[PDB]
């Protein structure tokens, strides 16, 4: 899950 | 079957290299000895970067759920949670140990928090014994989930004495998380 | 079977006042035990009953619907313990009238501490252990008062399986005489 | 076995002298035999007090209330006696007794809480069964308000979990008129 | 069950005055028994009332036919009273009795659904339970309407689920006819 | 089962009266009873009419002709009713009664479908058992033609599947001779 | 329940006119009280005959002949009568009953067929379960061959497989005598 | 069915101060064997009482019940064993008043040390067995008294399953004399 | 589960194109490995479409949001293809599908329907429980209405029972953007 | 074991053949779909060679096979071996025209849904409804591609029908008798 | 375990054309033998195969699936019975290439008639018994014609259970040759 | 399924840097594969710390006790390290480490209980059984004793009943050296 | 059941 | 439950 | 439970 | 159990 | 299944 | 299994 989470 | 992907990695051993951890079950002492060891090799790995806890569990062992707990605060590295599904119970509680300002839950993701469940037999020195054990584990989860939350302790008593289910929004108005991860 | 005697024969026995407690002790049991005890004290209210004790225990409340009832008719309930009275069975044994606590000289009695169980919300467990210590403290106060040993003593000599032969029961205060043979 | 007297059980005895023993769980069974014991009961005299005697953890609520409306509906009084225990709907009965004609033994134990019940299937279906124990708690609570002379509030509050009560506090609740004494 | 004294149980004891106790799920075996009781009644006294008390869960729809059919076969009026609940059959057996002579004590729960079944096999046979169990809550319904005064369509609306009443609502439906106060 | 005061339990006056009650599954115990019953009400009196009520799902189709055949036996008329339903072999005997003398009740169902049965092993066993069946199943169509009127190709067809009919329906089919209307 | 008549139960109201129902499986405790049942009414009447209604799946083969030799012990005749079923040990109780009094009712069911049984263990103890069942079926066979008039040899054709026969069969067969025929 | 006649057989035989034990010793047994032995007393004090036992034994707290009753009455309690008297069941037979023992020629007698159980804490396996061996110190003691027997040798002859013939049992001094026919 | 040959099986072989089979019941299981997949495709290219081959008779509500909050997340739209059957949570998943790639296949069904749960203990926890099942509810129901056009209203309706769909009829009411015709 | 040359059933799939060698159910159908398009991708105008002993299964399972068969652009084959019943005789006749096998002494069976309903009077409908509606849908498409007449579809399936490879051809099952050289 | 050379046993021997039917013959080991013997053609068509039969039979539908495969292919199929060949096992080990079918000599061969069940309805137990026979005079008459053997002959010889030794097996035409050790 | 690092699963990861975890219940199974882990580590290196994870609810007596006498053999120094619950065999395990280097995570428990087991038969039986297990508890006490600094005395008292500890209890009573706190 | 059964 | 029921 | 109740 | 009990 | 999913 | 499949 990125940005941010990666 | 877990599919692999190609090095062959089974899909959560290609996470693991981008230093996420997937934490989608019930929490028993086998899911806690796996959660620690990763957290322990990942910060082994790189000691500044961070890691990225995903949630979707019920709960399970409040002790199990100590061994994560504390393994998050020791090691270096930040500990994102992310809560997609559900985190419930203790699940919910390692939701809210997350590096503060690094706690997220996906918009339809279901939080419940309530007080611990337990069981006892046999005399009755002996359920006095197993009774002051659970009221004292059930003090040291409401203290940290203050300290977590910016709640104060007799209102997380309050909140907790029965099933308490939070959508993401309340679950950050609450302290437990810090932002809705929005699309 | 049962035999008959021309009455099957625990009626033959409840004509003679006498009542058998030959089992666990649960609500069935104390049912008909209360009711056998009421039965006699309307038939009679100044002659003694015999209840004879040969139990394991069973329910605490059971036990004290049993217990109530005796102190509250007029008539002395004397008892006397063959086999066996263990748990609630050995407290009912103790709530016969003063100078009428018979053993058998054979007999078993043994004391220890109330057995449950809690299953849920801390709370809940909380609820639960708070009952069972008053339930406990409610015994231990009564035992007390029967056989003239201090309240701390109960607590310390009940904390495990304590088991008595009947000259021990005697000297505890639980009963006040062996019953020697002829 | 249960005892005979001369030839009547036990119990069939007590019952000609007006004493109900009802020393079970409450299900529909146990219901409807003290229903048609109380309709008996006032057909032979309609003026003659009836004794209800309680040694019961309680059960099933509508049951219960079979129970309870057929004690408000006759002419007789029902006196109620708490033996063991009365909890859940077991206290309920022991409070449904004529006012003045409450009692409990010394050593009794009184439990009063919510109603428990169940649910499966659709979201509408768990609805309805949700408004219908809410409904059924409702009734209990604003009954045993009239009863006690407690507010409805205090009951709510009270009955949240399990509330184990000694006769002495049963009485100052409300509950029973008197503890009685040896 | 206890005894009175001529011998008779409880349940018997009420049969003499004219009473039927339908204190159970309702299955061919309780349908005999009450269908024979019926029919005893008449049999003894074609003129005078009979009282069927109601506390049922409901059950099978066929066995409650069986009663149904015998209240409106035979002469004499059958008084219906409610007392704790009367759920599915059970409610259309209190909508069964004579005209101005169903009761409902305060208390009493009356609940009102459509017919539960169930059919494994080939499409053919699932057909045909379906059929026959559609078939079935038209009768019921229509019979219903009869009895009530509501018309087909409300009563199709208000089974479509699970629907608990209150006496004085059950009297409101048309399901009794009194609410029957101490 | 409730008792009747001579003190009968309710079946047992209903007998007296000529009444045989068939009020459950049909098995050999209640072939055994019903069989018993016919010829003891026989030889009391060979001309007044039996009463058989049924309500029945059916069941062993040799037990059934143990009751069937008693019934042709016999100088009596034995009358049929029934009550509830008679499936199966439960309508073949309703249809076996006295012509003229076989009712039901207008809410009653009467259900006709083909035997049922069962065969495991060598092909040579199955076929053994296929044959059986089906004689069997010609032989209860070929009296149901004669009881009914209707033609065994008729009934062939319409037992093929289970086949639900109203009281009504019934007597159109010749199953019955009169709906019994109050 | 078993309805009374008036303070008999129905059955025991039938034994008074010398009727024994036969309405079950046959196994020990069902053989000791027809036994006894047979005794009793011999001792209280040597010369009236008792009647044996059959309606029965069959059983214990040892538990049938408690029954089939009593029946030939007594002096007085035993009629048979068939109603509903009798296979296996049953319809050999059928055909036991005195010559010209085995009787069956129209729709009913009579099957013949070979003993059934079970073994386990050691070859040794196989082969004598084995010699046993097959003794036991030479037994049969033998009898049932002079009650019916039929030869061994047909009787074991007949008897090798389930065989089903109609009341009307049965006669034709000399498992029965007469058909009995309603009145009406 | 328990055959009648005219009373069950066994009520008809304890209308003749017969009672026989004839099943497992538990709570139930004791409870109806000591009522019988106290409702005979009351009708005749001196008159004897027959124990008829063929049983494998049982609780040992309910054999005391009945054993104790038995020393406690006034009348002479006659003990016969017929088939078997095992464990708690052999106890009772040596029980019987003294001269009045018996056995019928093929009967059996068994003896053997009581039997058991703990579980839990170490603590709880320590007050269980310390029962266990002072119940066992008990019966050896009395049956030392009861036989003539030294408590060393009913030690060693009860340490497992020792099976006597009835002339043994006699030999033993667990009966007094074979009943010959 | 077969082998291509780099050794993939079958499953591994198609999520290297970047099609995931949803082919079983939806749990915590499912959702964490196809939510895994459906990172990992993202990370890999987050341009490209995924494609989601749906016959899943539904499951577990939050296991099904896992998989709905991972599709709205990331970058890459994610096709959606209706194979078999597509049934409660999995007929919201096919619903979840990118605007205008939303396919059925021909004869697949589609079954939309409410949630169901469970729920036992106490009247506060019953209500506890129905309160979150009918948010859970309104939250689907919401959901649907944007993902289809269709009102609120409608959804509540159409949702009340099972009700089954055609694929044609799925693209009708805006579940699915085509019917995939060969 | 399955014996390894790969497994026996890839290296099959390696030459286009697919083995349905099991009741139909979800797992089995998402494997034969996954393997159909594969080998489409694969190569697009190259036949597949359908295997089919079965003895059917679940409708969805069997209709998302049936519909990924005709969806892809490849002719799929199908060979009855053993059995094919029930789904297993739909997806037979499913196969491209022309191109449906038997083996000689391979049975076929064709009868109708089976299913269940349990509740309310108003569930047991809808249940009812959606099965009646899946067979009128089998019924049609058996009709299309056996060119039987729906009316005998119906009649047909009421019971179970066992067929020969013969009488499958002559039905319209398939389209050939695959006899040995 | 099953041991590894340098493949797995068995993968080992089919490198050299042999297929080993060790165990019940069921739709699994059906499915993976026709695979064999296609892949082995495929590999060479003209080299013979070598099936070593080791089996107490099963389902013949499976059994059908191998023997059709047998005959279809090119290369001769050797049958080789080691321990036993039963039912649908002595049938395959009949279906072996003519003068190319062998026993060992301890190996033992049996015959009998198909098994199977039916429950339900009389024209259900019809169907299945008329499928069974079908089945049989099928298996019969292949057997006729691999053994030499009339039908007739076969059918009285398939009755009940026939356990043949290698020798008999050869004789009655089932093998060719007994195989002998140098 | 536990996850793959690269190829080594994760345990195997962490064994390789000198960690054994025991994670579960104390069985011979488990008993085995840590002596065997501990002889290995030796093996390649008699010198460098091996670090043991305790989460554990405890298990076999004579199990545990293959543990511990292996620890005590071996020439490098075990450190000990409770995570989440370290109960019964599992808190003798974790002060059964080198001393000066047996450590707590702050919310883990530590529990501490006399010996459970069973006797069924013959008197002679059970009284055999009794002093097995009161020897037992001796040799326990004893060494608990050696490892705490407690009297043996205490320990008996103490072991009465289960006995629940925090880490920082468990720090006073002897059983572990030092409370790891996070930075 | 009277008139008339019985 | 009389009156008058009875 | 007499006097009072009876 | 007399005397004195009863 | 392409085109157009793959 | 061909001709002609494969």
């Amino acid at each position: 899950f990125s940005p941010x989470a990666p | 079957l877990i599919p692999t992907v190609i090095r062959a990695y089974d899909i959560y051993s290609r996470l693991l290299k981008d230093r996420i951890i997937m934490l989608g079950s019930q929490i028993d002492d086998n899911v806690a000895n796996s959660i620690v060891s990763q957290l322990l090799f990942l910060q082994a790995q790189d000691s500044e970067k961070d890691i990225y806890l995903y949630i979707n569990s019920p709960g399970g062992s409040v002790t199990a759920g100590f061994a994560i707990y504390d393994t998050i605060q020791h090691i270096k590295p930040d500990v994102q949670t992310i809560c997609i599904g559900m985190a419930a119970s203790m699940g919910s509680f390692l939701l809210a140990a997350g590096a503060k300002g690094k706690r997220f839950a996906l918009p339809n993701a279901e939080v419940m928090i309530h007080q611990p469940l337990g069981g006892a037999q046999g005399q009755a020195t002996e359920i006095e014994i197993a009774a002051n054990h659970i009221l004292k584990t059930r003090e040291k989860l409401n203290r940290i989930l203050s300290e977590r939350t910016g709640q104060s302790i007799e209102k997380i008593q309050k909140d907790t004495d029965r099933d308490n289910f939070l959508t993401a929004e309340e679950a950050k108005e609450y302290g437990l998380i810090d932002e809705v991860m929005v699309p």
